[PDB]
């Protein structure tokens, strides 16, 4: 325990900057009048997906791999796998919605903005949530209640479909590799319009771009991988490796509030006068 | 002549003004602090209202 | 809450829908400032107290507003551009159009805004220097070192003597909008003339431009 | 000769005026108001905010009953607030979305506005047909009007940018008297509690008082280095407060007839866009150009609260009838009421 | 100009149905709130609905709820009473009340013309005085009570003082208990306090003879006194 203590207080530490990163987006919304805006919309969702994450997901997961057993309800881990699954795909359906919303803001600068509303907004944050509720949430809940029994040790608590390769490799493509395609494909398109611009009348493009599309895969590809090897393969993964990926995918969490909000001006002034000037 | 008549028109307005009644600053010291103290409480913004004659809380 | 008061609170309520409902209107519009001489002839540039004009390019409404040193710049501090028209030709007032865009410029109250810079009458300055007229080198002292006559050029041709009568007046404006700013405006120099009718894309182009640094910018990509 | 023969006597009845002035300062205002106690830590909260604007807010003025205010705003429309209860009486579309001034009559039948359009429009209020409809618009000045004030229903001064004011007879639309004396832009415009005389503070650095009933400059007071942006009159009536772009506010007497305080700080650098005196006259409030307003002692010279709610430039400010209430409108879209 | 213009009316069997009709014209319909007012020939005034403008608030009478309908339409200037399942007690004269709410405003200003139509917690206002003589040129003072104290806690009492004239419809003197309605002349006057009103008139003339009406709007139902009639001599 002296040793392995170092696993716990960095996973504890990398923690408390999610919830202080995140509730910074949402009092900066706040405190400044200026950033009440239609386009900070999704920014404040974002935060509020990636808020759930800091004080439920990371803090209850951090208990899982120092016990190394599951010391809880039967009926209590699906709760948490439900609420887990449904916000990480709240945030990631969420960066596509800003992916469209920053396309279609630098393609048409002068027929968007101006359609947009705060009711057309309404509905970009709705179906980023509701879509994400429907696709996990009755999935785990509902799923030893409607085929079969329960089939996890109670020792252990994982999806409980991870066996099944039909409905894992379905949701892995639904959920992470479709909307990857579409931030990779609409990014690119962003970055032409720039240099594009600079040539009719290159070096910040390239910083955010690459900060914005390395952030995600870094922190989302090893889960996505090692889940697609366990549809067909049972005891291949070790579970040393197996939890680093599943870690792996919250530091997106963490950083969030730096690559998405931080790169507005605004913003990063607000965060300095609440840090500073408390 | 729309100079001389411009120069001619100044003369005769700063003669207007060359020539009138003054009081010295004292006099005219004591007739704007005398006007608050006669009137200072009905200032509310001085002299604070409680909130159950305040119109505004 | 009485009876009454509740009715009046219906009321208002009223107010405040009707209120945001042509505000949603209004921020659908976009608002130019139009400034020049007496020469300048901008009353000519689209062919659509004070004057304001409605134009319709691609779809997005303008509106265009020409008043008549200047208290009242203040009032447009949130337009989108400023429509700035110099005549080219006549080259005695060109030193007074320097020291006029160089207030604009350098305003308090325009230190963010673009400026659509409009070289018009520039028909009128080729025979100012094609045929026998004033010497341009007379007003200004460094013509003559005529320097990078036609460094680039893009025109079909137009007798390129010309064409560095044009560079040299465009450059008198764009080293003022370079000298200061720190990239925060950007000035777009044009050539116009009276029988030009591409003015109303020009202004359109470059308002895109114009609303596209200020979404880059708060994404940092610029 | 000629103009040189005129300069000379110009020059000679300037220095009389300044060596004439010069006799009656036997003792400073500051120096004399040194023995009353300070008026302490002035601290005002806000009370209530008026949203429903969606452009900078220019021009505010408060009614007669000090309930009933009425704001101008770049979005074209004048909203009438009942201040008590947030509530909007009424929202009247205008012809021009640049309006630099607003006006009450203070009957409360009627209402004014206008700015670049060079036009003061008047809005009747209480009319049949439950509607407000623009009875009368008034034109003949040259330059965009920045101040209106109602003498009457039927009387109306106007300040504009053609160097010159105005005096108006409603029902006819004429020009009654035309006040003409000044060198630059006249920015603001203030009327006595009697009505009988009215100043005005122009951009040459200059204010000059005027006889309504005779149309002639009664006085000229210049102390000032820059823009004279608003004016006010000390509710005495014999003394009135200027603000300008130099971060300088300044008192003046019209029967001493020169400067008698100096409102200044190190650290204020920004100019003044608006005053207004309180019901005594001991507090002068001035908005400036640092998003918040300032609260000086009119005898003290010294600071006593600032009253900082606006993320925006603050343009407007007024003070009720009775004294119980300060209104701040501001660029933000917003306005305050303070107590 | 303005002008309240009614339409339906007649006989009709118990058990019916009828839709009366007021044309608006002269005045803005769209922001002016609406109320349908009867008046029965062996009774006097009674309050029947209430629509609000933009139809977001609708109020019945307890009498008349269930199968009595009010609606208007904006664009043209009309609005409408559906009354079915028709008794004898519905035998009146149906009057439209044009009515505006805001600060300083004044309500009830405006009534129109009847249709007479024929079938083959409340607060009560009392007023005593049934049938005065009067002479001209004095005065006379007509007063109102309630059932509750009708000053609120804003500084408004809501009492409202209405004169039928013969053959005419009633017409707006008073507003608020202290306030003169547009075109009354100066000599009518109102004070009180809660629960006791009073009507002043000095220097009474022609054209001032008819029933006055007392009426309250702290709460909806809008109940009417029973009616104070002036006889000459
Ligand atoms: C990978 C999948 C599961 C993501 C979940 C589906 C939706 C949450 C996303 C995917 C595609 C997005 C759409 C892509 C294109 C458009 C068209 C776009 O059209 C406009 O720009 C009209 C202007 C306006 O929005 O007012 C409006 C947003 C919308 C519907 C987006 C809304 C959000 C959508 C439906
Ligand atoms: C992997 N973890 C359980 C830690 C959080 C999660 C999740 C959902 O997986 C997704 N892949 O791409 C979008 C959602």
């Amino acid at each position: 325990v002296w040793q392995v203590v170092f696993i716990a207080f960095l996973t504890g530490i990398l923690a408390l900057v999610t919830i202080i990163g995140n509730i910074l987006v949402i009092v900066s919304f706040k405190v400044n009048k200026q950033l009440k805006t239609v386009n900070n919309y999704f920014l404040l969702s974002l935060a509020c997906a990636d808020l759930i994450i800091g004080v439920i997901s990371m803090n209850l997961f951090t208990t899982y791999i120092i016990m190394n057993r599951w010391a809880l309800g039967n009926l209590a881990c699906d709760l948490w796998l439900a609420i887990d699954y449904v916000a990480s795909n709240a945030s990631v359906m969420n960066l596509l919605v800003i992916s469209f919303d920053r396309y279609f803001s630098i393609t048409r600068p002068l027929t968007y903005r101006a359609k947009r509303t705060t009711k057309r907004a309404g509905v970009m944050i709705g179906l980023a949530w509701v879509i994400s509720f429907v696709l996990w949430a009755p999935a785990i809940l509902f799923w030893q209640y409607f085929v079969g029994k329960r089939t996890v040790p109670p020792g252990e608590c994982f999806i409980q479909f991870l066996s099944e390769p039909t409905i894992t490799f379905g949701t892995a493509i639904a959920a992470f590799y479709m909307p990857v395609t579409i931030m990779t494909i609409l990014y690119w398109r962003i970055y032409k319009e720039t240099e594009k611009r600079t040539k009719e009348l290159e070096k910040k493009a390239a910083q955010t771009l690459s900060a914005i599309l390395l952030a995600f895969i870094i922190t989302w590809t090893p889960y996505n991988i090692m889940v697609l090897v366990n549809t067909f393969c049972d005891s291949c993964i070790p579970k040393t490796f197996w939890n680093l990926g599943y870690w792996l995918c919250y530091i997106n969490s963490t950083v969030n509030p730096v690559c998405y909000a931080l790169c507005n001006k605004t913003f990063r002034t607000t965060f300095k006068m609440l840090l500073l000037c408390q | 002549t729309a100079s001389i008549a411009q120069a001619r028109k100044l003369v005769e307005q700063l003669k207007m003004e060359a020539n009138i009644d003054r009081i010295k600053v004292s006099k005219a010291a004591a007739d704007l602090m005398a006007y608050c103290e006669a009137h200072a409480k009905e200032d509310p913004l001085l002299t604070p209202v409680p909130a159950s004659e305040n119109p505004f809380r | 809450v009485s009876a009454e008061d509740k009715a009046a609170a219906e009321r208002s309520k009223m107010i405040d829908k009707n209120l945001r409902e042509d505000g949603e209107k209004a921020r659908r519009t976009l608002r130019l400032l139009l400034l020049g001489a007496d020469n300048s002839g901008k009353s000519t540039i689209v062919k659509q107290g004070i004057f304001e004009t409605k134009f319709q390019v691609d779809k997005v409404n303008f509106h265009m507003f020409d008043v008549g040193r200047r208290k009242w710049i203040q009032c447009f501090n949130d337009v989108t551009a400023i429509i700035f028209v110099v005549d080219s030709s006549d080259y005695n007032r060109l030193q007074e159009a320097l020291n006029d865009f160089k207030s604009i410029w350098n305003n308090r109250w325009l230190r963010t805004i673009s400026v659509i810079l409009f070289l018009n009458k520039q028909d009128l300055l080729a025979e100012k220097v094609l045929a026998g007229k004033s010497k341009i080198e007379d007003y200004f002292p460094e013509f003559a070192r005529y320097t990078t006559p036609e460094d680039a050029t893009p025109e079909p041709g137009e007798d390129p003597r010309v064409t560095r009568a044009k560079y040299f007046i465009r450059k008198e404006f764009v080293d003022i909008s370079t000298a200061s700013g720190d990239g925060r405006h950007i000035c777009y120099p044009h050539f116009t003339c009276a029988v030009d009718t591409e003015n109303a894309r020009r202004i359109f182009n470059d308002c895109k431009d114009i609303i596209l640094q200020m979404n880059l910018r708060e994404y940092n990509l610029v | 000769s000629e103009l040189d023969q005129l300069r000379q006597e110009a020059e000679q009845l300037k220095n009389q005026i300044r060596d004439a002035r010069k006799a009656c300062a036997d003792a400073t205002l500051s120096q004399i108001t040194n023995n009353i106690d300070p008026v302490g830590r002035i601290q005002m909260r806000t009370r209530r905010t008026l949203r429903g604007h969606l452009a900078k807010i220019y021009a505010m003025h408060w009614g007669t009953d000090s309930r009933l205010l009425v704001s101008a705003s770049q979005d074209g429309k004048l909203i009438i607030w009942d201040s008590y209860t947030t509530n909007k009486v009424h929202a009247i579309p205008l012809r021009s979305s640049w309006v630099m001034t607003c006006a009450y009559a203070p009957s409360g039948n009627y209402v004014a506005c206008g700015g670049l359009d060079n036009i003061c429009s008047i809005y009747n209020l209480k009319t049949r047909e439950g509607n407000v409809r623009v009875s009368r618009e008034l034109a003949g000045h040259t330059g965009y009007l920045s101040c209106c004030r109602f003498l009457d229903d039927n009387q109306i001064v106007t300040s504009s940018g053609d160097t010159t004011c105005a005096l108006w007879d409603i029902e006819t639309g004429q020009q009654t008297t035309t006040f003409t004396g000044h060198t630059g832009d006249v920015m603001s415009l203030s009327l006595a509690p009697d009505t009988r005389l009215f100043v005005s503070g122009a951009c040459d650095a200059s204010a000059k008082l005027w006889d309504v009933r005779e149309g002639m400059c009664r006085q000229t007071f210049t102390g000032h280095e820059s823009d004279i942006n608003a004016i006010c009159f000390f509710p005495n009536g014999n003394a009135f407060a200027t603000g300008s772009d130099d971060a300088t506010c300044r008192l003046f007497d019209l029967r001493a007839d020169q400067e008698l305080m100096t409102y200044s700080h190190d650290n204020i650098i920004c100019g003044i866009t608006s005053v207004s005196f309180s019901k005594s006259g001991r507090l002068l409030l001035a908005g400036y150009d640092d998003f918040n307003c300032n609260v000086w002692d009119a005898l003290k010279a010294d600071r006593a609260g600032v009253l900082a709610g606006h993320d925006n430039r603050v343009s407007c400010l007024g003070v009720t009838d009775d004294g119980m209430a300060v209104a701040t409108g501001s660029w933000d879209s917003f306005l305050k009421i303070w107590n | 100009d303005v002008q309240l213009v009614e339409s339906g009316g007649g006989l009709v069997q118990p058990g019916g149905s009828r839709k009366l009709s007021c044309s608006a014209s002269g005045f803005a319909f769209s922001s002016f709130g609406m109320h349908w007012v009867r008046q029965a020939p062996e009774k006097g005034l009674e309050w029947v609905a209430y629509i609000s403008s933009g139809s977001g608030t609708i109020y019945y009478a307890d009498t008349v709820k269930g199968r009595f309908t009010i609606s208007r339409d904006d664009p043209k200037n009309t609005l409408f009473l559906q009354m079915t399942s028709l008794r004898s007690e519905d035998t009146a004269m149906y009057y439209c009340v044009r009515s505006i709410y805001y600060y300083g405003s004044s309500p009830f200003d405006f009534w129109g013309q009847g249709t007479t139509l024929t079938v083959s917690s409340d607060i009560v206002m009392t007023q005593a005085t049934s049938s005065v003589p009067v002479t001209p040129g004095e005065s006379v003072s007509i007063s109102c009570r309630s059932s509750k104290s009708l000053l609120h806690s804003n500084g408004n009492t809501y009492l409202y003082w209405f004169l039928q004239r013969p053959g005419q419809s009633p017409q707006l003197l008073i507003y608020r208990m202290s306030n003169l309605a547009s075109g009354v002349p100066d000599r009518f006057s109102g004070s009180g306090s809660g629960t006791a009103f009073t009507l002043t008139i000095s220097r009474l003339e022609a054209e001032d003879v008819g029933v006055y009406y007392c009426m309250q709007h702290l709460e909806y139902p809008l109940t009417f006194g029973a009616g104070t009639k002036l006889e000459l001599k």
